[PDB]
């Protein structure tokens, strides 16, 4: 749950590249898949179960 | 000479490319459909 | 990687016969019709 | 036609219809397939020479 991103799923490290202003992550299926933690700068990938 | 006919042009194998293209289109449409809000409050389930 | 992104409840089961088996059928037919 | 049949010459209905998605798109796709197949039928039957 990140600033208004309700959901679940197995969270892992996100090695993908985000632009400095970009925080959300979307896919071809058009659903949220990656985020960035506001507290700690690292990027998270919400992979499914 | 048969081999060159297949190797040169790109329209020879349309009758099988069409099948997989149709299946891909159907799957993509079905997946993209859930993004529609269907006249409800919001497409995402939890926010409701 | 659309096939990997189709995880949202959509599966693509593999066919029972594999490509080598189909090729073996084809080879059997070819070896039959020419001898 | 997508919108003319349902609620043609309407503004707010036109706005509220486009949020359903790509329905009339696949409608038109299916009908176009029907038409091209119809032409292909006569092409197959009569053009043997």
């Amino acid at each position: 749950n990140f600033n208004g991103l309700k959901g679940t799923g197995v969270l892992t490290e996100s090695n993908k590249k985000f632009l400095p202003f970009q925080q959300f992550g979307r896919d071809i299926a058009d659903t949220t898949d990656a985020v960035r933690d506001p507290q700690t700068l690292e990027i998270l990938d919400i992979t499914p179960c | 000479k048969i081999q060159d006919s297949l190797s040169s042009t790109a329209s020879a194998l349309g009758k099988l490319q069409d099948v997989v293209n149709h299946n891909a289109q159907a799957l993509n449409t079905l997946v993209k459909q859930l993004s529609s809000k269907f006249g409800a409050i919001s497409s995402v389930l939890n926010d409701i | 990687l659309i096939c990997a992104q189709k995880f949202k409840g959509l599966t693509v089961l593999p066919p029972l016969l594999t490509d080598e088996m189909i090729a073996q059928y084809t080879s059997a037919l070819l070896a039959g019709t020419i001898t | 036609d997508c919108t003319m049949y349902i609620c043609g010459d309407s503004t707010e209905c036109s706005n509220l219809l486009l949020q359903y998605g790509s329905f009339c798109t696949q409608l038109k796709r299916a009908l176009t397939g029907i038409a091209v197949e119809q032409d292909k039928n006569t092409q197959e039957v009569f053009a043997q020479v």
